[PDB]
């Protein structure tokens, strides 16, 4: 394991965005 | 060692590992002696560097006066402040930090404090605001250094208050 | 050697130097000048604490003197429920 | 009565239609409004056994239910998860979200409400385009369906389509009339949204609409991020549309490339390479209309280069990656102004990276770079902060020494950052208070690691006397968790969440060096939580005493040198000896414990209740009420 | 808090696991360390099979009998074949 | 991570990392020139001390790690009389 894999994409910015996206 | 570090001072960049790890050899031989771990790393390099400095920096400081008027000349010693910080990080153990940049110090702005206090009634009556904050952050490491450009300061507000209320 | 303890009715309460040493107050008064290099009488004067609540601070003083390093089964200290809130003045004052 | 009516939910969860019918016999009108109506509670969904049918795909339910028993469609309840939390649905909004023809079909001939709005303004259609259905959107359309009624943020139903890939839809709603120019939360549109998602079609077909290209409320033109996205196919058409004029495609092309240099799933060097070329290309083709580039001044994190405006330039640094890396960077951020939010990722990536090859220096001056930038955009970043704690600690454990202006650095950020979560947490509402919360702990954490590391690693005094003017800055702030917690408790408690990654193998709480750095640092000591332990009562009760008892006794030492009550009691009544299950920590205390009367007379007072007001100094009354 | 020793012919691999644990997590751990599949290895108590399912607490190692000053013997064999854990040496005679 | 103790008759030992890491003198070996940072089986080869050695050495790790903080009468080790006189040289060679 390492930072490498470990960094995420923007899914707080996406769960930012779920309030935008909702259905 | 002191030719290298001087080399780099000159322009010119050595090997940073090579000079960082041969100066680190001399306190990590003695990492097992439990009395005063660094005795020898002081004894052999730290004074030996500490003397060459002293006399670099009082060189060069008495090279930067002789044409070089006050106001980029505090500049310059800031700049050569600022590169002995980062050449002295790079090389040097971290106890021998604030050794050397203060004999720096007591090599550049010290030693000529009879000149920066000389131009100090000039700088804060023109209100060059640079050349204030040079003042400022040369002579706070000063010991005997800030009391006469507060003094100055003082005189300054004094006198230029009275002007804007006494007509 | 000893220090007379002098309440506010006039109780003298001699005590060990040492015993009396425990006190910050006691120990500020008798430093200064008051150090009485005579060792003879060495008095302080309280004109604030009664003899009721001196009497237990001095109580204390040697309480506090032969248990200083038992750790083990300490023994309470008996307070009786009217001479607190007054003796917590007193070891406010006497500090420690 | 509910045993009926939650085996009647379960059945239609379930679609069992012969239970149901078994269940619903022999009931009155009342029972059957009863039993079909009632909002049942399941799996964390508050939903009626309608919405469940619908929801599940029972057309044979929900025609059962709807055909005899006529349930009215305007039922309510809790219906999704992951983010979806939506009240007030009806079925056919579930039946249209979970792309079941037949139900909805079942529903609206049965009249369900098909401009139903939900608690935030949701139409079926918007859900039913959500899916990705289009007998679903056209039949829902064929019953008065408003597509330009929106959310509260206003995105109407082509832009949710649009996010997703799925061409019918989409182009059966532009030709269904939609808004090509409606306005988001952050003024987007629906290209925006095409352009991000890499779908060609969907773009293609907006500017076949005129869907009249322009920035958002940020400023960035659907174009930008487009290039930003790492889609050069959506990038390459908006040529011929011809409204692009020279500058805006050609800082998409370089945009593009710029995004194509670093990018986790779309790096690349070839055609990064070839993309900046043709851009530069474009710029100086024609020479009496050629474009000169606002040059930044060169940043000291991001190396000594000066962008390339020659070709020599480029050509020189074509064969070197790392090179083509920074200039991408630079030139990314210029083109966005090193304000935007796409900004912190790419440079945050290239850190990991540099770490990757053990290049901690180049690392942590890129990840610094990428925290002040994320500082300057008020941004959260408690991550950031335990990245930096992370990969400190993992220079650490590999002898490797730490830079002291670096984490001094970090610190300053740590305690700005640590200020901006309390006065974001102070006026937080209901809705993200738990992770409001949870994240002024994560920086309270990540604090305590930098602060750790930082006693690991020896420095200058000048170092030591800023990271200690910072640890005083944020003990005056006066931090607390939500159980009460301050700086001090937290750093003698073993309990304390370490990091897993890389700080559990140097930061190790409880760590003597961090306290007695927190308490030269002016920390309170006697502060308590809201069980009223203070750090004594929370140091007392340490589990490992024997094998690190220099810690457990220089956490004693320093909490009683600093000033502390050996025997003040918490809520409960408990002095630290009381409280401490290990004999070793109750000795230790004991030998660090003074016999003094105040202690004993106040303990004396309150054991007798006698009424203290006013009857001694201040003080004394607050010192007689944590005895 | 229960101790095993868990024995292939010659290989012992000392395992600590907790009284409510299941053959799941054990079974998991010696997959990882000797990387095997553990549906082709199967362990055995003192000569008696024991499933994937039950927990460690009622399959008969308490925490008493299991002590790690003298941690419980649990038998493994690999791919039916019999338990043929090798004993360990005989220890020298009393001088 | 999980090291591999290896007696002098191939009995296989394999206990975990800061278990065998408590003898000094196997931290020594899995120190210098016999790291091999690469997870894989951190062997360690005792041409000397016996299984019924070995075994013992091993639960000793085991009950050193669990009983390293106890100080609340820890039960006793149980050392057959046949065991010691040569439990004793492992412990030796085996620091601690």
């Amino acid at each position: 394991k390492k930072h490498s894999l470990d960094l995420l994409s923007k899914e707080r910015e996406l769960n930012g965005k779920l309030r935008h996206l909702s259905p | 060692l002191l030719r290298e570090i001087k080399n780099d001072r000159g322009g010119e960049d050595p090997n940073q590992k090579v000079i960082h790890g041969v100066i680190n050899s001399f306190v990590h031989v003695e990492q097992y002696k439990k009395k005063f771990p660094l005795k020898f790393y002081q004894e052999i390099f730290e004074s030996p560097f500490l003397t060459e400095t002293g006399e670099y920096y009082k060189q060069e400081a008495s090279n930067l006066l002789q044409e070089s008027n006050c106001s980029q000349y505090m500049e310059k010693v800031l700049g050569r402040l600022k590169d002995e910080e980062i050449r002295c990080r790079k090389y040097l153990h971290p106890s021998s930090y604030t050794k050397v940049i203060h004999e720096c110090q007591q090599r550049m702005v010290a030693d000529h404090l009879q000149f920066l206090h000389a131009e100090c009634h000039n700088i804060i009556r023109q209100e060059k605001k640079n050349d204030m904050a040079n003042m400022y952050v040369l002579l706070r490491a000063v010991s005997t250094g800030l009391p006469h450009m507060i003094q100055e300061l003082q005189n300054h507000i004094h006198d230029e208050g009275l002007r804007a209320t006494s007509n | 050697m000893y220090v007379k303890l002098i309440s506010s009715d006039g109780h003298e309460f001699i005590v060990k130097r040492e015993h009396a040493l425990t006190s910050g107050t006691i120990k500020a008064m008798l430093s200064g000048p008051g150090q009485f290099a005579e060792n003879e009488t060495n008095e302080v004067n309280f004109r604030e604490i009664p003899s009721h609540v001196l009497s237990k601070v001095c109580m204390y003083f040697t309480y506090k003197v032969r248990y200083t390093n038992s750790s083990t089964e300490i023994p309470e200290f008996p307070i009786a429920p009217e001479i607190a809130l007054e003796l917590l003045m007193a070891a406010n004052f006497l500090d420690c | 009565m509910e045993g009926l009516a939650g085996y009647v939910y379960k059945a239609a969860s379930e679609g069992k239609v012969l239970t149901l019918a078994a269940l619903l016999l022999n009931r009155s009108e009342s029972d059957i409004r009863y039993l079909l109506g009632y909002v049942s509670q399941q799996g964390g969904q508050r939903s009626t056994p309608l919405i469940i049918a619908a929801r599940n795909g029972h057309a044979k339910v929900v025609r059962l239910l709807l055909e005899h028993y006529r349930v009215q469609t305007q039922q309510t309840g809790t219906v999704r998860f992951d983010g979806y939390v939506i009240d007030g649905a009806t079925a056919l909004w579930c039946a249209a979200g979970a792309g079941h023809f037949e139900v909805v079909k079942l529903l609206v001939s049965h009249g369900a409400n098909v401009n139903h709005t939900t608690v935030t303004n949701s139409t079926p259609l918007r859900a039913a385009c959500f899916d990705g259905r289009l007998d679903i959107v056209k039949y829902l359309v064929e019953n008065n369906a408003n597509i330009s009624i929106a959310n509260k943020y206003d995105n109407t139903c082509l832009m949710i389509a649009a996010y997703k890939g799925h061409t019918d839809v989409v182009r059966y709603l532009l030709e269904q009339r939609a808004d090509p120019n409606a306005k988001a939360h952050c003024g987007a549109t629906a290209l925006h949204f095409a352009a991000e998602a890499g779908h060609i079609d969907i773009v293609k077909e907006l500017i076949k609409w005129r869907a009249a290209i322009v920035v958002n409320g940020h400023g960035m033109t659907p174009l930008k991020v487009a290039a930003e996205s790492c889609k050069a196919d959506v990038v390459e058409l908006l040529l011929s549309h011809a409204d692009c004029d020279r500058r805006s495609r050609i800082e998409a092309l370089e945009l593009l490339g710029a995004s194509f240099a670093n990018d986790r799933e779309n790096y690349d060097i070839i055609k990064t390479y070839h993309y900046l070329y043709l851009a530069m290309l474009e710029r100086f083709q024609d020479g009496d209309n050629i474009l000169e580039k606002e040059v930044l001044p060169p940043i000291h994190a991001y190396g000594n280069r000066t962008e390339c405006r020659n070709p020599q330039e480029l050509e020189s640094i074509r064969q070197d990656r790392d090179a083509l890396h920074m200039e991408g960077l630079i030139v990314r951020e210029r083109i966005l102004g090193a304000d935007n939010i796409d900004v912190s990722h790419p440079i945050i990536y290239r850190g990991a990276v540099y770490a990757d090859n053990m290049e901690f220096e180049q690392c942590i001056k890129l990840w610094l770079h990428a925290l002040h930038l994320r500082q300057k955009g008020n941004r959260n970043t408690h991550k950031d902060l335990l990245r930096f704690a992370q990969v400190f600690s993992q220079m650490i454990h590999l002898n490797e020494t730490v830079k002291a202006p670096d984490i001094e650095c970090v610190l300053r950020c740590s305690v700005l950052e640590i200020e901006q979560s309390m006065n974001r947490v102070k006026n937080i509402s209901d809705a993200d208070v738990h992770n409001a919360m949870d994240n002024y702990e994560c920086n309270l954490y990540t604090f305590l690691y930098l602060v750790c590391i930082s006693t690991k690693t020896q420095c200058s005094e000048e170092d030591q006397c800023k990271i200690n003017k910072q640890i005083y800055n944020l003990i005056h702030l006066d931090p607390r968790t939500r159980e009460g917690f301050t700086l001090l408790h937290l750093a003698v408690n073993s309990n304390t969440p370490v990091d897993d990654f890389h700080t559990n193998d140097v930061c190790s709480f409880p760590n003597a060096l961090v306290t007695k750095l927190l308490l030269d640092c002016g920390a309170e000591v006697n502060a308590v939580d809201n069980e009223g332990n203070s750090a004594l009562h929370i140091i007392v009760q340490y589990n490992r005493p024997i094998s690190d008892f220099l810690t457990l006794h220089s956490i004693i030492i320093s909490l009683v040198e600093a000033g502390a009550h050996t025997d003040m009691t918490n809520k409960q009544n408990k002095t630290p000896l009381d409280k401490s299950t290990t004999g070793v920590s109750e000795i230790l205390l004991k030998t660090q414990m003074k016999m003094s009367l105040k202690c004993l007379a106040a303990r004396a007072v309150r054991a007798n209740d006698i009424n203290y007001q006013d009857q001694i100094p201040r003080t004394l009354e607050e010192f007689v009420g944590f005895h | 808090d229960v101790f095993l020793m868990i024995r292939r012919h010659k290989t012992t691999i000392f395992t600590d696991a907790k009284e409510s644990s299941t053959v799941f997590e054990l079974k998991r751990i010696v997959e990882g360390i000797l990387k095997r599949p553990p549906d082709e290895q199967r362990l055995y108590k003192d000569d008696q099979l024991l499933d994937d399912g039950k927990t460690l607490g009622e399959c008969g190692f308490t925490s008493q009998t299991a002590r790690p000053q003298a941690p419980a013997t649990v038998g493994l064999a690999f791919r039916f074949e019999a338990l043929c854990i090798e004993p360990f040496s005989s220890p020298p005679e009393l001088p």
